[PDB]
């Protein structure tokens, strides 16, 4: 009933504010509690911190001088700023919805309790980079192929990450895989999708391949064919 | 010199405090060797220097004994007897005022069993009245003699100090050992009392109609809580499994009555001493060493120690 | 954070022991998540666990004060491997903030599977740009450990190959690419080129040429 | 201790007081009796 989307720059310039937004679908945003949590590479889940029902907001002490949480209750989008940026804040920014616990351990009289919260429902995660490299769109390549047989679809040299690829516009679900991409010394990454289909459906099943960069606004399709 | 902070932080606003962590070097059994240990001491047994600095509350009056800790501060009932060629004469009249002439009397060797319980306010664990609830003043309308009611029904209570805590021997030198307040297991609790809402109020009434009788059936009586004076007096204080609690009550005398709950009870929040002062001379004082474990005790409440102000 | 690891067999049940021991009445919370994922609460009060959980997710509750918060795995599969995270509130100590630890789950014993390698030519419009790339996917493979090696005709090559650590896939078995980067000269200046993937024990080859 | 450093044995568990050597540690024989009536 209740599902989260965030959405962000992907690329942030050093020593610049970066901004993000997470839209809720199904239920309201100034009845619960919401929090910001991202996780960089080898370093574990970091709380950044949170905002209620009332729009009060708690910010983690480990950023609290650089992080402002806000949010908009004429539709259900809350956004989150953070300033100064450096390469340690490339993180996956998740979005997740806090419900409030109340632990009462003595008296509610004496205030012999305290309050915890968790993320119950969480977001899918906006990739974010932070690196004084420009943006750069995709090179889009086919790959024909030749029980079965594959093809693919290269999508090479592209900055940052990451890059949706789809098949038939998202019709064709079934055998595709998509890898990885692959940090070039040049610091372009370069990614690879390939599908598994039956022989005889090479003469002719289209097969056209999406392949979506968001940094660079720079969608593109390819067909493949022997 | 203590140095204290608070222990464990983050409970509710002015409470953190109320118990401290305190270290300070001590000596040993090597008078030319010291120790820095720490121990757990209430704030009502600490003041400050005016930085984190403290002092036992007793070092500018009093010089400080704690009790043998095989010794049990639980109130044995004792029986006062006459010697040989004297006796004991009871008044056994269910309505007797304290003076004046008693019809039913009878005499014995041995009065009967005398907890001797040393409470403030509240009587505790006394005899109770088999008619009425008396009231006792050698001149009641005198305003500064003080009032003991006696209870014919007795109104229970519930006291505890929740805290799990922990005693750590620490020698301070050959032989002598001063057992301070290791830490707390578990979680840092408020110790308080428990007595029924209900037998309280009716309890009360019927002090009430006994004042009456001195004062008019018209009149308007109105209890009000302490109106200042020492910690011991101004609060329920008492020995409670060998902690010495001091209990708020104003939750127990706010109530007027005119001329003429029923489920659950009133709480009273009560703070604890260590370094309990003596009741007659200055210059002496007992340091109650720490009990382990978590204390409740459930004891009688027999009668009160009111006060008149002279409607 | 520090991650600390742990292995349980194929189908035991796992006993994941919490960071940070409680000072009083807790309040603690599992998560379950594996990198590039979005986190799962597995378990929110001590032993209150979310809808759409199996029970073999199980907790302790706080009843008498100093029993451990332990997450309890039973009937563990090779899906149960991720970063459980112990939420630690309890009276004593401040504000969760931290997460704390991570414990790496690693499932044992599963069964071992051979990768399907797949090696692509350069494309006609790749080389068209004056550019040419060799592709060489490989999938299905574990446990999720390969070495790729390239050979122009026989003599080897490892100028100008970039290869891709494993990553888990959905059906929880691991795949990689392999990209070896050659001006189109090179490309068809010689006769064919391989892509020997060594998994285990055994190496599979896949080659192509400009035919 | 745990060199060449020591301390009386006792101080750990008991404190100590030296006789007045004035006393004698000799024993006098002694005689108990009984009371009156007895
Ligand atoms: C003198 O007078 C004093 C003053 O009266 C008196 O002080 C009293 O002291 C006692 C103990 O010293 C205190 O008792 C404690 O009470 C706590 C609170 O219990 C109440 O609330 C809970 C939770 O309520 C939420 O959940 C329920 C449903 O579960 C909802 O219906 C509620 O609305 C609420 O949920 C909403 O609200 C939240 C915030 O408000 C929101 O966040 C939430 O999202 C929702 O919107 C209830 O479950 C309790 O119900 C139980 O009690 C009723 C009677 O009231 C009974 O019918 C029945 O037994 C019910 O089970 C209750 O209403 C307790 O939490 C606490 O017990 C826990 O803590 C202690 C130590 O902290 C543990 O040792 C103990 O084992 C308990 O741990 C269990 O529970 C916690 C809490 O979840 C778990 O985290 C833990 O893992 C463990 O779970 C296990 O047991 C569960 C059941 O016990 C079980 O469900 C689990 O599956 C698992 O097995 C303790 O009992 C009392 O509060 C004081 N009085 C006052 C007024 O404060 C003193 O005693 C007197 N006498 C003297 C001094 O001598
Ligand atoms: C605690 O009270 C004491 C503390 N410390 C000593 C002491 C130290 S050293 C020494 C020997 N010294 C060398 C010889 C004489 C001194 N000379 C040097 C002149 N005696 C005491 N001795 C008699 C005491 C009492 O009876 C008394 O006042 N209580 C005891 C009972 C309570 C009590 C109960 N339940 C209670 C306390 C607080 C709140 C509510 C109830 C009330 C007060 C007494
Ligand atoms: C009162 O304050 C004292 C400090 O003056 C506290 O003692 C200290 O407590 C810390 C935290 O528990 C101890 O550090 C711990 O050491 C163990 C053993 O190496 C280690 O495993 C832990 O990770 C942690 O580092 C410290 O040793 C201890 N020092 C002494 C001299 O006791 C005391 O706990 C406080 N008491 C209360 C009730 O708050
Ligand atoms: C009023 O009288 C009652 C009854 O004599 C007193 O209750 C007694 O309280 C003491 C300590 O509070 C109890 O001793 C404790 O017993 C438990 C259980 O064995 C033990 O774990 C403790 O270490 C301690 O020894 C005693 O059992 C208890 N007696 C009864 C019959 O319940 C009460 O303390 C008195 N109150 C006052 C203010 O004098
Ligand atoms: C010993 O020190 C205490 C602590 O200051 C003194 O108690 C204070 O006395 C003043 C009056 O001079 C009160 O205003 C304070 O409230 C008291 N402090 C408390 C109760 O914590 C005490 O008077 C000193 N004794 C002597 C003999 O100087
Ligand atoms: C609290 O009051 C009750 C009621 O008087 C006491 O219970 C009585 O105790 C006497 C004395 O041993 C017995 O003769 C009665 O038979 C008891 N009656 C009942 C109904 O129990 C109780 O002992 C008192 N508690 C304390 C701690 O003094
Ligand atoms: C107070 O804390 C002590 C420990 O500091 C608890 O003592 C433990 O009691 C359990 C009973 O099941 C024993 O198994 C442990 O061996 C004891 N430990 C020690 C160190 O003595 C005691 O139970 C606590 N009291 C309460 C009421 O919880
Ligand atoms: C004080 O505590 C005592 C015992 O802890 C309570 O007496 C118990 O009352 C229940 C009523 O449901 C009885 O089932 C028990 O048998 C009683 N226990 C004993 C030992 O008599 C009493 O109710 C408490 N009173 C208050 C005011 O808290
Ligand atoms: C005080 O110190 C003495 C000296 O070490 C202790 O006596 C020793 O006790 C151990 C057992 O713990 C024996 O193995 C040694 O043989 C004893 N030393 C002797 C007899 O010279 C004594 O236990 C200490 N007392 C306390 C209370 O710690
Ligand atoms: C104890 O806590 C109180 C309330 O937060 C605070 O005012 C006081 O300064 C604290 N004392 C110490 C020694 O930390
Ligand atoms: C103990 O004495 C030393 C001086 O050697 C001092 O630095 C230290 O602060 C003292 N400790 C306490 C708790 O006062
Ligand atoms: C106490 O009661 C007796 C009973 O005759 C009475 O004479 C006396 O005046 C009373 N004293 C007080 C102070 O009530
Ligand atoms: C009692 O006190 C009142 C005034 O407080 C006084 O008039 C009266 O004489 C006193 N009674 C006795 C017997 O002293
Ligand atoms: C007061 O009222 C009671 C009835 O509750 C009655 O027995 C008594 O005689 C009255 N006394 C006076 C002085 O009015
Ligand atoms: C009596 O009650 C008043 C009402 O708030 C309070 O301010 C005062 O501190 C209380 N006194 C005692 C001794 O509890
Ligand atoms: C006693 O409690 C009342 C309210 O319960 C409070 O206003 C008052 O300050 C307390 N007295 C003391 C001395 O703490």
């Amino acid at each position: 009933q209740v599902q989260l989307q965030e959405s962000g720059p992907g690329l942030v310039k050093p020593s610049e504010t970066l901004s993000l937004t997470c839209t809720v679908s199904g239920g309201s945003i100034s009845n619960y509690y919401w929090s910001w949590i991202r996780q960089s590479p080898g370093k574990g889940l970091e709380w950044i911190g949170y905002i209620s029902d009332s729009e009060s907001t708690n910010y983690n002490p480990s950023l609290k001088s650089r992080v402002i949480i806000s949010v908009d209750t004429s539709k259900n989008q809350l956004s989150l700023k953070l300033n100064s940026v450096t390469a340690a804040d490339s993180a996956i920014y998740y979005c997740a919805r806090a419900q409030q616990g109340k632990r009462i351990y003595g008296m509610v009289s004496f205030g012999e309790f305290f309050y915890y919260y968790y993320m119950d429902v969480w977001g899918k995660g906006t990739t974010v980079t932070v690196s004084s490299a420009s943006t750069k769109g995709p090179s889009v390549f086919p790959l024909a192929p030749s029980g079965t047989a594959a093809l693919g679809c290269l999508v090479k040299d592209y900055f940052p990450e990451p890059v949706t690829v789809s098949w038939n516009s998202g019709a064709l679900t079934s055998g595709v895989h998509t890898f990885p991409a692959v940090l070039q010394s040049s610091g372009l990454y370069s990614l690879s999708s390939v599908v598994t289909v039956p022989s005889s459906s090479l003469g002719t099943q289209t097969y056209i391949c999406n392949v979506n960069h968001k940094p660079s606004n720079t969608k593109v399709d390819k067909k493949v064919e022997p | 010199t203590l140095q204290c902070t608070n222990v464990t932080n983050a409970i509710t606003d002015d409470m953190r405090g109320e118990l401290k962590n305190c270290s300070f070097n001590m000596t040993t059994e090597l008078r030319d060797k010291k120790q820095k240990v720490y121990s757990l001491f209430y704030r009502l047994d600490v003041v400050q220097i005016n930085n984190k600095e403290y002092r036992l509350i007793n070092c500018n009056t009093s010089a400080i004994t704690q009790a043998c800790p095989k010794v049990s501060f639980e109130p044995i009932p004792i029986h006062y007897c006459a010697p040989a060629g004297f006796a004991i004469l009871k008044c056994k009249d269910k309505k007797f005022n304290g003076t004046g002439p008693c019809p039913s009397v009878s005499t014995v060797q041995c009065t009967h069993g005398i907890k001797p319980v040393v409470s403030t306010q509240l009587l505790l664990n006394g005899s109770l009245a088999e008619e009425e609830v008396m009231i006792r003043s050698e001149n009641i309308t005198n305003n500064a003699k003080n009032i003991l009611v006696q209870f014919n029904t007795p109104v229970q209570i519930n006291c505890t100090r929740p805290n799990n805590n922990t005693r750590k021997s620490i020698r301070i030198g050959p032989g002598q050992a001063f057992y301070a307040t290791g830490d707390i297991i578990g979680d840092i609790r408020q110790a308080h009392c428990n007595v029924s809402k209900a037998t309280w109020n009716e309890t009360l009434g019927k002090v009430v109609k006994q004042l009456r009788k001195h004062f008019g059936n018209n009149t308007i009586i109105r209890f009000a809580n302490s109106s200042g004076g020492d910690l011991e007096v101004t609060t329920h204080s008492f020995n409670c499994g060998g902690e010495f609690f001091y209990c708020n009550t104003s939750g127990l005398f706010n109530s007027t009555w005119i001329s003429n709950g029923s489920n659950d009870s009133i709480t009273l929040p009560c703070r604890i001493k260590q370094i309990i002062n003596m009741w007659q001379r200055i210059g002496q004082a007992m340091y109650a060493p720490p009990i382990q474990g978590v204390i409740r005790c459930v004891s009688n409440i027999t009668g009160l120690i009111l006060t008149r102000d002279g409607t | 954070s520090y991650v600390r690891p742990l292995s349980v067999a194929l189908g035991e049940t796992a006993s994941i022991s919490c960071g940070r021991q409680a000072l009083g009445s807790r309040a603690v919370q599992w998560y379950q998540h594996r990198p590039g994922q979005a986190p799962i609460l597995l378990i929110y009060n001590n032993q209150d666990r979310p809808s759409g959980i199996p029970e073999r997710f199980s907790g302790t509750p706080d009843i008498n004060f100093g029993t451990r918060a332990t997450l309890t795995i039973s009937g563990v599969e090779a899906g149960d491997e991720a970063d459980y995270y112990c939420h630690m509130w309890d009276s004593r100590s401040g504000f969760s903030w931290s997460f704390g630890g991570a414990t790496r789950l690693t499932v044992l014993g599963q069964p071992k599977a051979a990768p399907s390698v797949t090696l692509f030519p350069p494309s006609s419009e790749e080389l068209q740009a004056n550019k040419a790339t060799l592709v060489c996917l490989i999938s299905d493979f574990y446990p999720g450990a390969v070495t790729v090696a390239w050979k122009a005709d026989s003599s080897p090559v490892k100028a100008g190959v970039e290869t891709t650590t494993p990553s888990k896939q959905s059906n929880n078995k691991y795949a990689a690419s392999s990209y070896l980067s050659l001006t189109p000269m090179q490309w068809k200046m010689h006769k064919s080129y391989s892509c020997q993937v060594t998994h285990e024990g055994s190496t599979v080859e896949k080659t192509v040429a400009p035919t």
